[PDB]
């Protein structure tokens, strides 16, 4: 996996890649890493396959009970905490999860939060996660700046899943972004590696290091 | 050790390499010098195993010399490259192999061309427009494969190189002490002082 | 475990422990609660046969549940420490797990919760 | 030390259609290097046009496929005799198998049938319960030999229009039973010369909306 | 492997399968594991394909100049010798299985050698993954005074058992017959029971299909 | 998590036209010491049902009366215990089968495998293969240890796939099981020549054989075998 | 392995059966375990069998050469070229052997080498794994210069509850007499000695 | 710590009507860092021509030597090698790298000159030969290489048709292993012109 | 530990050295290791002593239990509570028992216990270290019927022979005799079996 | 985590805490505030395992928190450090330990006295006038035994802790990120902003 989820000037974008593998056999190219839990909420999937897709979904039952309970959309560091607390219980069983808890309240604005299978919980404006990480990073951080136009953030996460899915052996397939405003989550799309890279490298003029 | 780079421009070879020197929890050295002229046209800069490396450089350095005062001649770094390269495939079936992994670095003058070579200790050889040693690589071969082109000047190489440290010192978690940088090109070889 | 159904129904559909619970609030010091236009105050009636107490130590009658909200009450002493414990720890639970504190409704429907709970379980009044 | 654990071989495979869906296993059953049977099936009717296969360790597939043909049963018994519709069928397996998640199912699932809008649909899981729809999947022993074959066959994969200078894909489209049950064939012989675990017989399950039919074919038996 | 030797009335005849495995994948569907050692000296080889391969040809090597030194035809008994010395002193890390046989000047020999280097007489032998399944039929069938038809038969029945029974063994069947008196006669592919059956589909693809970035004429002269 | 002790070698069996055959000797050994020598390993259950069990003897005999237990059971409260209501043969399997399994679930398996042959009360043929892993298999040939790699090639050349069990007899199915038993004597060092057959028919029911003995062996050309390869005296 | 060599009146006989193992799959049924290093000096095998055929073989070549110079070696001589194996490689061999002969001057001996490589020389000796079984047998049944038909009922009742309580050890009994006379080989199959 | 698939990559070749081809992907990794896009692994000595997987040290080693051993050969025999011929020579110095071996799948194909057959055999790291009429495989992706030759071949393929065959055969098998790729060349081969095509595939 | 059971004519008779051991050391030479779990149902002892006699004062305690409520058990029962303690808790035992008794209705009966707990009624049965020694002499000389002095006769040469090849056995040979005419403790002393 | 501090003086305790939160070779957070107030002139400071940290003393500051509505009325800091000691005494023979160090910097109302207590994961509890855990203690304390007086200034406090993080920032192998630096005083816990 490679995924990634920045804060700026107009929203969240969430981007992921689509590939799955057990060792150096693609299991997948398809896979959804991104899991709606609310018109308001996102959560990213990195590590365990099951162990993302079981709680997380667990997440969003527990997120929709407790607007019932309190007639309000749950906050996203409550969200987050629950996932959180979770897993915490099952430290040592061997859970693997890399996870970012996307969304926007009235209350928090929009707001990440970072939560893995150690435990660990950390609120962020950037996080990429997975083990194509360090890649998407290394473009993400020198593009980056608050004041980017949705249209060149939405671009910045897909040229970064992109980064990774090209140098990464275990990330690729697809790319598929989210833009998180005031409003809601926006779906931006599925887009094969296949073509986007091509059309990247002539569009742009990087990837020189490739046959052209 | 750790830290070495390389990028290959129009009409330079640029190595950038780590100036830290840490035994356990100390950092016993912040201005150490990861390279031999092995030529005056050719630059290899190293990483690995301690005492190791230098070991290697100066035994690889001592043997180009030689060949050039025998033959009163400068090897062109493919030949440099290939010379190294069967030392340390030689070495990993040794008893005790070198563990050294090397960026080469040339100016061919017969060529008029910089040539990048990247070759780790098992005698594995690539030439590359840019290359990297160690976790390094999980960073700027990401960031070169957008902002890389191949015509590129010397300067906007060094700012193409300061981007890489950049990323490595907000993502790295240790503190390598800064790059020292040296540019190969047909004039031979020249170190950058400010960093 | 003492497990005695003590909340039942009657033919006429009360339950007269229930009932009889609300005698003993109506028995308790009076205590209210006005609230204005950006406050609330809760006033509390303290019984007079009791000369020679002493006020500093004696427990106040209105207790802070957490740092933003109170609670007064009538009917027996005892049994309102009871009540008051168990809101105070629900209120830390919450800002842990939710990373807020408890609204006032939130607190009320809690400590509702635990009364109604006593009303239909073995071996409690 | 005990191992609670085998591995029985044998291969599974399923592909989706517009109206239909196939789901075909060969009938080999082996431990090491003997054959326990040449004709043991792995690929189920469980009801409400729902067909199953848990591949890998026997014991643990048939416990499986037992306690979803049980789960089925129950599902009319609570709520009325309703159809269980495969998406449903999907996600309560993810349940059963992620209820062992520290004491695995040491099989690869797969499920067909058709979705709620008549259209052919093939589920697949990991050990664990990880499930994701899709037009094409192989499990089991020959997997890896199957899988690449069916990526440029059924979704056209890496070819293109001739002439159109690598510019315009071949154009996705929907097989018939007919083409489907060729390239099953076709997948389950390749895959019985070059893997010893594969051979003996291929027992293949459609399913439409008229319900569920076999089909079987001899295998080489070396 | 499945590996055989058969003694009959004027000689003695060896057989085998024609599988080569990489754990559980098939990389050789017609592999010959009959090794000529000299011309009325043929071997018979299960285990580590290279090691079989190498120890036959050095051994068949070293018998040919002596062959020429000493003016006189190879003995069995000489292969074995050298076969056995050598694979003892490698103490078992030259994985090489070997039924050897032949005929010379002395009368016809069958033997087996072990990886380790023991040596085994017997009128039917069988080593391999497929040993069990074929000294079964060699057990249940073998008589005293066989013919070379009979032989022939019992081996070939042999090698099958192994064919069929052990996912070890599979494809064809390979004979060599060495009898008194006459030219050894190698029957490469004697038997062919595991013949592919005609595909469903010709795979063809239109020309074109292929997305292409440069051509170039490759130099191969001077 | 076990050991095997005291332990029994192949079960072998196969279907014909009528019926089911089952055999295995009557040896408990304890490692290569050959110890017990009068063990029987089948267990007939009813006059449909024979259980052959191979692996430890210990659990093996905890089986025994576990079928045993079974049976009492079945009576009980059952005026059709010895007609409609009778145990099957599969009946007893899948009991056995989710033992085994549910054993193997709690990591302390019953260190067996374990095959259940029989006639059904519709007079369809019953053969099935369970072992300590709860894994389970059918065929025409089952047999379990040496005779899986021995027994089932020599079977299968008589039953190789469905269709020829019509033209399999009960006098050639004994006799290739015969037969079988015979080279598992010659070849499996942990074998006695001492065992037990027993033949459930759709029509003459259940006989069951003891004491048979493993004969017609092929021991003569032993004489002319001399040394290792050179030695010739 | 089920072995042994007795010592009695006119020379020395010795006694093996016929199984050779990998695991519990008997490899061959069949086999001769009773081995001629010199025309009157024997031994019988058990340990591994590529060790004892090695062994053997070399000490079969060292007899030829030393027979060649100095004429026939004596059995003693013979037990010492094999101890002399198998004492200096003792690591990296598996090999029980048990020597016996025929002397004209000496008569029957018996020497046996278990793993270690010590020599014992002995009325009679029992080696193998099947040996264990014996023990108890032989030593109240053997008695010195014993007859040849003694001898040879002596060892075959031996090897025969060997055989019957050793899984290891099977199929026929081989015996090889020696003596004045010459060498003579005999052989029992399973219906005889089953039966005793 | 696996020798083998520590660089990735694979190799595959097949026999047409008088012609061969043999294809290998472009990939150099250090496990699931990519490297370099430009990693050939196919060479040739006259008109045999070697395809080499596993450990890159050794490919790049073992072509140093073929071609060492190739040249002298030529000086000595005063003719080029024959593809049966060099495939002997292969087996000979794997084999004698037996207990230190090169950690390799070398493949061979070309068109004997005096019979005008066409030749492939395969190796294992020992030096054990696989000789097949149809098709040899090679890599990290093998077992997928398996599969797609195994189904999409035929016999007597003209050589625009087995290049199709060959391509993707190579393409899909790569697709589905995350050690080869990024980039695949192929070499259609007969008695006397060699084509090289560079294909277009997916880069990641 | 040497021990046996053997039935004969008037009943049965169990037997045993007196050996107990850790490591090399004799840490008893005077063991008794027959032991009464009713008055005429014994046992034979070998394996782990704590094992063996937290076992056997189990079974006693059971079947005294069993002998208020029921009256006196049979040998079958007493041998099935020992095989319920063996294979139940055969994970954490190191016990290989034989039990011996005598019913008037079923004279001498001997079913022994190995270490997985199975149960194996025989006409005589042997166990321990020493007994691996005693098969081949024990089924040579053992027969149905035998007189009250000829079983003790074999016995002792049994259990003898075992001893003197078992370092582990050794000491005295107990022997306890079970009839209806009673209970009988016979012992035997080195200077007596040794030379046999 | 990794660095965290505490200094005592005159007036104040201060404490000096790691911004970095590391997981394998990225820095995924460089603004990490390791501490939690557990009440008003109460502070605590943490390092350790993964996840173990927060979890730890989020539980120990609400159970402060319940004490303070309870009895109207603040604990002392040796009060809270002992319940804080014992917490973490139970939890190193338990199942699984919480793996946490701590620093408890408060201000003893009643004694008008700044207190430092550190804590190791097994619960060994000291007061002193400087703390540390970690390596960090190696490179401190032994400049702390130098420079450091017990009737320092709050400001003479942070120079020490500024010539700490300076010595930290020399010699440390990995890059912390800097500190967040707060301090304990008669009127609660605030935090400097630039440091
Ligand atoms: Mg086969
Ligand atoms: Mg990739
Ligand atoms: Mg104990
Ligand atoms: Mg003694």
């Amino acid at each position: 996996t490679t995924t990634l989820a920045f804060r700026f000037q107009g929203g969240i974008i969430v981007a992921v890649d689509s590939r799955a593998t057990a060792g150096n056999w693609v299991a997948s190219q398809t896979v959804k890493k991104v899991i709606e839990i609310n018109p308001f909420l996102l959560g990213t999937m990195a590590g365990g396959a099951a162990d993302c897709q079981f709680w997380e979904t667990w997440l969003g039952s527990q997120c929709r009970l407790h607007e019932l309970r309190e007639k309000e959309r749950i906050s996203v560091a409550a969200a987050s905490k629950i996932l959180s607390n979770l897993v915490y219980q099952y430290k040592g069983a061997g859970l693997s999860m890399g996870t970012m808890i996307c969304g926007y309240t009235r209350k928090e604005g929009p707001t990440i939060y970072y939560v893995d299978s150690d435990g660990t919980r950390l609120k962020g404006d950037i996080f990429c996660v997975g083990s194509g990480q360090t890649f998407a990073y290394g473009v993400l951080d020198s593009n980056y700046k608050w004041d980017l136009s949705v249209e060149d953030a939405l671009y910045l996460g897909k040229r970064s899943i992109l980064a990774a899915a090209h140098r990464d052996a275990y990330s690729g397939g697809s790319v598929n972004l989210y833009h998180v405003t005031e409003d809601g989550w926006i779906y931006h799309g599925n887009h094969d590696v296949g073509e986007l890279f091509w059309k990247v490298k002539e569009e742009e003029g990087s990837f020189n290091n490739v046959i052209g | 050790m750790d830290i070495i780079l390389g990028i290959r421009v129009q009409d330079s070879v640029i190595l950038a390499s780590s100036k830290a020197v840490t035994r356990g929890i100390s950092v016993l050295k912040d201005s150490d010098d990861k390279t031999r002229q092995l030529s005056p046209h050719t630059l290899m800069s190293f990483a690995g195993e301690a005492g190791d490396t230098v070991q290697f450089a100066e035994y690889i350095q001592a043997n180009i010399q030689l060949y050039s005062i025998r033959e009163d001649y400068e090897l062109s770094p493919q030949a440099v490259s290939s010379f190294v390269r069967q030392e340390l495939a030689k070495s990993i079936r040794s008893r005790r192999p070198y563990q050294v992994n090397v960026l080469i670095g040339g100016y061919d003058k017969k060529k008029n061309k910089p040539e990048l070579y990247q070759i780790d200790y098992l005698g594995t050889k690539v030439e590359l427009p840019y290359g990297a040693h160690g976790y390094s690589g999980f960073y700027t071969f990401s960031l070169l494969d957008h902002h890389y082109r191949p015509d590129m000047t010397t300067e906007e190489g060094l700012d193409l190189l300061k981007l890489c440290v950049q990323e490595l010192e907000k993502r790295m978690p240790m503190d390598f002490k800064g790059v020292i940088v040296k540019i190969v090109d047909k004039d031979g070889i020249r170190q950058v002082d400010d960093f | 475990g003492y497990d005695r159904a003590l909340s039942i129904f009657s033919p006429d559909g009360h339950i007269f422990q229930v009932e009889y619970a609300l005698e003993a609030v109506k028995r308790g010091t009076c205590a209210v609660g006005v609230k204005g236009k950006n406050c609330v105050v809760l006033g509390c009636e303290r019984r007079s046969t009791l000369k020679l107490q002493d006020t500093r130590i004696t427990p106040s009658k209105v207790s802070k549940i957490d740092s933003h909200v109170v609670l007064s009450f009538s009917g027996l002493n005892a049994d309102s420490r009871i009540l008051i414990e168990k809101a105070r720890v629900e209120a830390q639970s919450h800002r842990l797990t939710l990373e807020d504190p408890v609204t006032v409704e939130y607190l009320t429907r809690y400590v509702a919760g635990v009364q109604q709970r006593y009303t239909q379980s073995g071996g409690v009044r | 030390q005990f191992n609670p654990y085998g591995d029985n071989g044998g291969t599974i495979l399923g592909i989706a259609g517009e109206d239909f869906a196939v789901l075909a296993g060969d009938t080999r059953n082996i431990t090491d290097y003997s054959i326990n049977s040449r004709y043991e099936p792995k690929v189920f009717d469980c009801g409400d046009n729902i067909v199953m296969s848990a591949n890998g360790f026997a014991a643990d597939g048939d416990a499986l496929v037992k306690r979803f043909k049980n789960s089925v049963k129950w599902y009319h018994f609570d709520h009325n005799d309703k159809k269980l519709s495969i998406n449903s069928a999907a996600r309560n397996i993810q349940h059963l198998l992620y209820g062992k998640r520290f004491f695995p199912y040491y099989v690869h699932t797969i499920i067909a049938g058709l979705d709620e809008d008549g259209k052919g649909a093939v589920y697949s899981f990991d050990p664990v319960g990880s499930y994701e729809r899709e037009q094409c999947r192989a499990g089991g022993a020959a997997a890896s030999l199957i899988m690449p074959f069916l990526d440029n066959q059924v979704n056209f994969k890496n070819q293109y229009e001739p002439g159109t200078n690598g510019k315009v894909k071949k154009p996705l489209k929907y097989l018939s039973v007919e083409e489907v049950i060729k390239l099953v064939r076709d997948s389950f012989t390749s895959a019985t010369e070059r893997h010893i675990q594969v051979g003996d017989g291929l027992e293949i399950l459609i399913v439409t909306k008229d319900g569920v039919r076999k089909e079987f074919y001899e295998l080489k038996r070396d | 492997t499945t590996i055989v030797g058969v003694k009959f009335n004027n000689g003695v005849v060896i057989a085998a399968d024609t599988r080569s495995t990489q754990g559980p994948i098939v990389a050789d569907k017609n592999c010959a594991k009959l090794h000529r050692i000299s011309p009325k000296i043929w071997c018979a080889g299960a285990g580590t394909a290279a090691d079989t391969e190498a120890v036959t040809q050095l051994i068949g090597s070293n018998i040919e100049l002596h062959s020429l030194y000493t003016s006189r035809e190879p003995r069995v008994v000489s292969a074995l010798q050298m076969l056995k010395q050598h694979l003892f002193k490698y103490q078992g890390h030259i994985g090489a299985y070997l039924i050897v046989a032949g005929v010379d000047p002395t009368g016809s020999h069958l033997f087996s050698i072990h990886a380790d280097g023991s040596t085994d007489v017997g009128y039917y032998l069988s080593l391999g993954s497929g040993s069990l399944a074929a000294m079964a039929v060699l057990e249940s069938h073998w008589k005293q005074d066989l013919t070379k038809e009979e032989a022939i038969k019992l081996a070939s029945d042999a090698i099958q058992a192994g064919i069929w029974n052990d996912l070890g063994s599979g494809s064809n069947v390979d004979v060599c017959v060495m009898e008194i008196g006459k030219d050894a006669e190698y029957l490469r592919n004697y038997l062919t029971p595991n013949v592919r059956e005609e595909k469903q589909k010709s795979y063809k693809f239109p020309r074109g299909t292929t997305a292409v970035l440069k051509e170039s004429i490759v130099n191969i002269c001077d | 998590t076990q050991q095997p002790i005291v332990t029994g070698t192949s079960v072998i069996s196969m279907k014909y036209d009528n019926g089911v055959i089952i055999a295995a000797d009557n040896l408990g050994s304890y490692g290569s010491l050959l110890r017990f020598n009068g063990v029987e390993r089948l267990i007939p259950v009813g006059d449909n049902t024979v259980v052959g069990i191979s692996g430890d003897i210990s659990d093996m005999q905890h089986i025994e009366r576990l079928l045993k237990d079974l049976v009492t059971e079945n009576a009980y409260d059952n005026p059709l215990a010895d007609a409609e209501e009778a145990l099957e043969p599969s009946y007893i399997f899948e009991y056995l089968a989710t033992v085994m399994y549910q054993r193997r679930s709690k990591m302390n398996p019953l260190w067996n495998a374990i095959i259940v042959a029989g006639v059904q009360s519709n007079g369809d043929q019953f053969l099935r293969y369970v072992n300590l892993l709860g894994v389970t298999y059918s065929s025409p040939t089952l047999a379990t240890g040496f005779g899986a790699h021995m027994a089932n090639p020599l079977l299968r050349k008589v039953v190789d796939r469905e269709s020829d069990i019509p033209k399999t007899t009960v006098q050639v199915a004994e006799e290739a099981i015969v037969n079988a038993m015979r080279v598992l004597y010659y070849r499996d060092a942990r074998s006695s020549r001492n065992f037990s057959l027993a033949i459930i028919d759709k029509n003459t029911g259940l006989t069951f054989k003891k004491n048979l003995q493993v004969e017609n062996m092929k021991w003569d050309f032993a004489k002319d075998i001399k040394g290792y390869g050179t030695q010739k005296i | 392995t089920s072995i042994m060599a007795v010592t009695f009146k006119d020379g020395v006989i010795l006694g093996a059966d016929s199984r050779t193992t990998t695991g519990a799959y008997i490899a061959n049924r069949v086999t001769d375990k009773l081995t001629r290093v010199h025309d009157k000096i024997w031994c019988c095998r058990s340990g591994s069998a590529a060790d004892t055929q090695a062994i053997a073989d070399i000490v079969q070549y060292h007899l030829e050469l030393y027979t060649s110079q100095y004429g026939t070696p004596s059995t003693e001589t013979a037990a010492s070229v094999f101890k002399e194996l198998c004492y200096e490689n003792k690591d990296n061999l598996t090999a029980g052997i048990i020597v016996a002969g025929y002397d004209d001057k000496n008569k029957g001996e018996v020497y046996t080498i278990p793993l270690g490589g010590s020599v014992h020389k002995l009325p009679y000796a029992i080696a193998g794994s099947g040996s264990t079984f014996i023990y108890g047998y032989c030593d109240k049944n053997f008695r010195e210069n014993m007859s040849k038909e003694e001898t040879v009922d002596f060892i075959k009742h031996s090897l025969s509850q060997a055989i019957k309580w050793d899984g290891s050890s099977g199929g026929v009994i081989r015996m090889v007499v020696l003596t004045a006379a010459g060498v003579e080989r005999l052989i029992f199959y399973p219906d005889e000695y089953e039966q005793l | 710590s696996d020798p083998s698939s520590i660089n990735g990559g694979i190799v595959v070749a097949m026999t047409g009507k008088d012609c061969v081809a043999i294809a290998c992907d472009l990939r150099l990794g250090s496990q699931s860092l990519g490297v370099s896009n430009k990693f050939e692994k196919i060479f040739h000595y006259g008109h045999v021509f070697l395809g080499i997987t596993g450990l890159a040290t050794d490919v790049t080693t073992l072509n140093e030597m073929f071609r060492y051993k190739t040249n002298l050969y030529k000086l000595k025999e005063e003719r080029a090698i024959e593809p049966e011929t060099f495939t002997q020579l292969v087996s000979s110095s794997l084999y004698e790298r037996r207990f230190g071996p090169y950690f390799v799948g070398p493949v061979v194909a070309g068109i004997n000159s005096k019979s005008g057959k066409p030749f492939i055999a395969g190796f294992d790291l020992i030096g054990c030969i696989d000789e097949a009429k149809d098709f040899i495989v090679s890599g990290t992706a093998s077992d997928q290489l398996f599969g797609m030759c195994e189904s999409l071949y035929e016999p007597n393929l003209e050589p625009e048709d087995l290049f199709e065959t060959i391509s993707q055969a190579l393409l899909n098998a790569a697709d589905r292993d995350a050690l080869s790729g990024w980039g695949a060349v192929v070499y259609i081969i007969k008695k006397d012109e060699v084509v090289k095509r560079y294909l277009k595939m997916r880069q990641d």
